[PDB]
Formats: C-alpha cells, structure tokens, sequence
C-alpha cells in the first residue's frame, strides 16, 4: 500500500503456493471463504466506496512542519541563556527523532520474526544486526543521562567518551 | 544603614526633586488596586466589628477607606520606585568607576569548557 514507504518498511515478496487438491471431497474452507466474501466483503467495500466518494468532495490538506537547524550547545557560550535555550530545544527534538528511529527498527525486527516463523533464527539475522548497531549507538548517546537530562549533560558525556578513546589510542600506540 | 547618610540627602524629605524625572505609577497599577482592596477590607471589618450590615452600611465610610488607602499607596509606590532607581544608579556608577574590581571575563563556549559527567544508574 501507498500509505507508507516500502523502503522504510520493507516486506519480502510474498510467495503463496498454488492449491493442488488430491481428493474429491469439497473444501469447507473454500466454501466458507466464498460465503464470507459474499456476505461481508461486498457490503464493507460498498460502504467504503460511498465514504471515500464523500471524502473526495471536501478534499483538504495538512503539511509537515519543518524546523531549520540552529547553533548547538558546543557553539553556545557559557551562560548565554538564549543560545542555550535554542540548542536545548534542538537537542530535545533530535532525541525524539532518534527514539522514533529505534521504534522503526524494532517494528522491523518484530515483523521479520513473525513473518519467518519457524526459521527466524537464521532469516532474521540481517535485521538483528541493524537493531544491534542502532541500539549500541542510542545507548552510547543517551544511556545514563538521568531524569534531568540536557544537552550539556550529553555533551559532557561525549567529552568523557572522547577523552577515554584518546587515552586508549595513546596507550595502544605507546 | 546602607543609603542613610548618602551625599546630598535632605532630611525628612519623602520625595526629593530628583524623583520627578521618573515615570509615575499608573492609576491602574496592580499595587494600587491591592491598596484599594485593603481599604475595602478595612471598611468591611469596621462594619463587622460595629455590628452594622457588613456590605450595605456606611457606603461613604467605605469609600473614604478606599480613597485614603489608594492615596497613601500611590505616594508610597512613588517613593519606592525612586529608592530602587537610586540604588540601581549608584550601583552602575560604582561598577563603571571600579573596572579593576569588576573586570569583564572572557567567554568560553561549551565546546571548550570541560564538565565532569556523573551517570545516573
Ligand atoms: C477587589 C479588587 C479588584 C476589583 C476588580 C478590579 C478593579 C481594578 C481594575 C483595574 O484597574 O484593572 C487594571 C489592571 C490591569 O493590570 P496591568 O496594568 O495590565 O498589568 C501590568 C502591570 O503593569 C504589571 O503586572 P505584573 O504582571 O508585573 O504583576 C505585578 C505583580 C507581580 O507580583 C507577583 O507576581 C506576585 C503576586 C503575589 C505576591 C504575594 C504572594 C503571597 C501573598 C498571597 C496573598 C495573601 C493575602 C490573601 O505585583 C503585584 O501585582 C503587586 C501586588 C500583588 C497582588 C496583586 C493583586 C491584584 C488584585 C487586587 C485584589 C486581589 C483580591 C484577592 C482576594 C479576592 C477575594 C474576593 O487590572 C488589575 O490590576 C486587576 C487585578 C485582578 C483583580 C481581581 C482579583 C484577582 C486576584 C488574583 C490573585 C492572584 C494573583
Ligand atoms: C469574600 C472573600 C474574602 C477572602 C479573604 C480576603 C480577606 C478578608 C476579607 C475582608 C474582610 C471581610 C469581612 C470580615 C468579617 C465578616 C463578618 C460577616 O459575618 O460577614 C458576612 C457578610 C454578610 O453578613 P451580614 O448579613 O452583613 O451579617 C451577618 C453577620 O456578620 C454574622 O455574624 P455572626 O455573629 O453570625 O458571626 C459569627 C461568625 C463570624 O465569623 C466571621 O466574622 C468570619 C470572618 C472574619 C474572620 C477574619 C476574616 C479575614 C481577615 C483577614 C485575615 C487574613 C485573610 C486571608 C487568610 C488566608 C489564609 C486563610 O463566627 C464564626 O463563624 C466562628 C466560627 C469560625 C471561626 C474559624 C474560622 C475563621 C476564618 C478566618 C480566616 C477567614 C479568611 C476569609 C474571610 C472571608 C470573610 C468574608 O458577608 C461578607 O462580608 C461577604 C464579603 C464581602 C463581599 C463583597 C461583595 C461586593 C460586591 C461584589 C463584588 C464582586 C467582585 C468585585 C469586582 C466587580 C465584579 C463585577
Ligand atoms: C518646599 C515646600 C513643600 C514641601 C513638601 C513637603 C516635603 C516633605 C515633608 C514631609 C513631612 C514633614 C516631616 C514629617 C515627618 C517625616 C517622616 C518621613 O516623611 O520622612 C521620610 C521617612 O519615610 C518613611 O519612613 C517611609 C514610611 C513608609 C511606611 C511603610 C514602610 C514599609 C512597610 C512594608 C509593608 C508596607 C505595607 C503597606 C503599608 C501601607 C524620610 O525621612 P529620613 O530623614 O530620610 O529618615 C532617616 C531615618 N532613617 C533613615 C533610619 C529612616
Ligand atoms: C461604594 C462603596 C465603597 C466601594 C467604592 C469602590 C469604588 C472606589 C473608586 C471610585 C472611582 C474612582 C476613580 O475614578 O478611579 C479611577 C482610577 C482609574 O482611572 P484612570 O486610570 O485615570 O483611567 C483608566 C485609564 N487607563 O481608578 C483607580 O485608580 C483604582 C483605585 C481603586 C481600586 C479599587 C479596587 C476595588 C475595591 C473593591 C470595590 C468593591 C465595590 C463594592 C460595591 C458594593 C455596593 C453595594
């Protein structure tokens, strides 16, 4: 369906086997499917067609709000309240977007497990690696900030991580 | 005594002539409204103590209460604004005259400032 993006929400092509009956007995599943299509599918389709015809007469639109980039806390001077406010708001919006990215990856993982069914341990290894990488990055970003998290705390954590990496690299090179 | 003995202060002067250059409080000041409310409450308490009908009796007396409270509140607000303006003026003059005591500090960005991180776990 065109409601979502197939790249963002992939689905492998669906291979449905063709029916190959081997008995003369009638198929109750087929008979009940035909009855269901006759009694339910056609009325709901007619109702939806009427509703969608009504909708097309009053077609109006809504837009996606766009936010421009602003200087971040690394550029903000010390105790410059306006720049700090702008940077904190931008950081919070980026945090929300990252949370939604993690949610998308988790939805991919769940859908792939359910789809593969009995062979999930092997066929879902591709989506498990992406989730592992995304979770690692998200944890390194916002792992232990606390309830009163802020862009300053995230920046201090990043500085600590960078200093630790530099120390490890220097020790290795020594 | 901080501003007592300030140079050029005339004793027993509620409002000096230098206060005339400041914006007078508007008559719709919330502080003036609160002073009028205090006057009305005083009138109501007077009626209650004297056992008159609290809201009806002594309308002229209640009006006099409100008017007196508004008058005194207006003059008190003028004096308060003058005193605060004088304090700010003196503070700014002293800061300007003592730069070695109030030096501007170079501003370093958070990309340069190193802050210790304390994890919450
Ligand atoms: C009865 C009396 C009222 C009758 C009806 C109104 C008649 C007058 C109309 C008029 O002239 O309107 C123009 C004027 C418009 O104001 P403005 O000029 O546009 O405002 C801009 C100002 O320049 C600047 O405004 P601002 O935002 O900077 O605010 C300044 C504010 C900044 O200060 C603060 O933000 C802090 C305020 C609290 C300080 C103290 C906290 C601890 C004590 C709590 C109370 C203890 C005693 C109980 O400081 C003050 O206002 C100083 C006094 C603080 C109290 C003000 C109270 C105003 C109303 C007076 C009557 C209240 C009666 C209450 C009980 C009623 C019972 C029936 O309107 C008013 O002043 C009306 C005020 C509301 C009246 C109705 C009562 C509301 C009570 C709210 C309580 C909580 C707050
Ligand atoms: C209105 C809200 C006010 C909020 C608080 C603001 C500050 C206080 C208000 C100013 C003072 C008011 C008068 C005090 C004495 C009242 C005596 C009395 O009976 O009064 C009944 C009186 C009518 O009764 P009446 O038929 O004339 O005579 C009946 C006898 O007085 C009947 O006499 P009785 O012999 O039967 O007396 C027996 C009674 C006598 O009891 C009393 O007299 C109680 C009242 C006096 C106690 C102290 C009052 C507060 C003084 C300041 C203290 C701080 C206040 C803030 C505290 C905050 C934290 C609690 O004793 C007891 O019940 C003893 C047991 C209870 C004792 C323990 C409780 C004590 C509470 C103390 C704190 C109360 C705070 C709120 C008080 C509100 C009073 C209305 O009603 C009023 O006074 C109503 C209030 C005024 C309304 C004005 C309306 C104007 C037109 C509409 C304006 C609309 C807004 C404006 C803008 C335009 C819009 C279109
Ligand atoms: C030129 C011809 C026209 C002249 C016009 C008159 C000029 C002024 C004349 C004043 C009347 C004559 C003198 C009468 C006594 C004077 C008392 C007062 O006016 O003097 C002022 C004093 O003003 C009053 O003290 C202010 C009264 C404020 C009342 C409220 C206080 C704040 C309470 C906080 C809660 C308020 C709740 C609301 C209350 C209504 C300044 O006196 P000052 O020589 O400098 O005092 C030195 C001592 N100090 C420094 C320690 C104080
Ligand atoms: C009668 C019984 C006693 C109660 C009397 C109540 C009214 C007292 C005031 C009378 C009118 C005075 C007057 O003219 O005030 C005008 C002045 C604002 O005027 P001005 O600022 O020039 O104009 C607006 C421009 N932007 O206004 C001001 O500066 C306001 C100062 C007074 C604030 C009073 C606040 C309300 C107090 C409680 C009133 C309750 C009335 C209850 C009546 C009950 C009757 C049964």
């Amino acid at each position: 369906p065109d409601s979502w993006d197939k790249d963002v929400y992939p689905e492998p092509p669906r291979r449905t086997p063709a029916p190959a009956p081997q008995t003369s007995l009638p198929n109750p599943v087929t008979y009940l499917t035909k009855i269901f299509d006759l009694l339910v599918d056609r009325p709901v389709t007619l109702a939806r067609e009427f509703i969608e015809q009504q909708h097309a007469k009053n077609r109006y639109y809504y837009y996606h709000r766009e936010f421009r980039r602003v200087p971040d806390i690394t550029e903000c001077e010390e105790k410059d309240i306006l720049c700090m406010f702008e940077a904190e708001m931008q950081w919070r919006r980026d945090y929300k977007v990252d949370q939604e990215i993690v949610n998308i990856i988790q939805e991919r993982l769940k859908a792939c497990q359910q789809r593969e069914g009995e062979s999930y341990r092997q066929n879902c290894a591709k989506e498990l690696e992406q989730f592992t990488q995304v979770s690692k990055a998200f944890q390194d970003r916002y792992s232990d900030l606390g309830a009163h998290y802020s862009a300053r705390k995230c920046l201090a954590k990043q500085k600590q991580r960078m200093l630790a990496e530099r120390k490890a690299a220097k020790e290795a090179a020594a | 005594t901080m501003m007592s003995g300030r140079p050029g202060r005339v004793p027993l002067q509620f409002l000096p002539n230098e206060a005339r250059s400041l914006p007078p409080p508007k008559l719709t000041d919330p502080r003036l409204v609160y002073m009028g409310f205090l006057g009305y409450c005083s009138g109501l308490i007077d009626n209650a103590i004297r056992r008159r009908p609290v809201v009806s009796a002594g309308l002229h007396r209640q009006l006099l209460y409100v008017t007196s409270f508004v008058f005194f509140g207006y003059y008190l607000l003028k004096r308060q604004d003058y005193m605060y303006a004088l304090r700010d003026h003196d503070m700014f003059a002293y800061v300007k005259s003592h730069p070695e005591d109030f030096p501007e500090k170079d501003k370093k960005t958070y990309g340069e400032i190193l802050e210790e991180f304390h994890p919450v776990r």
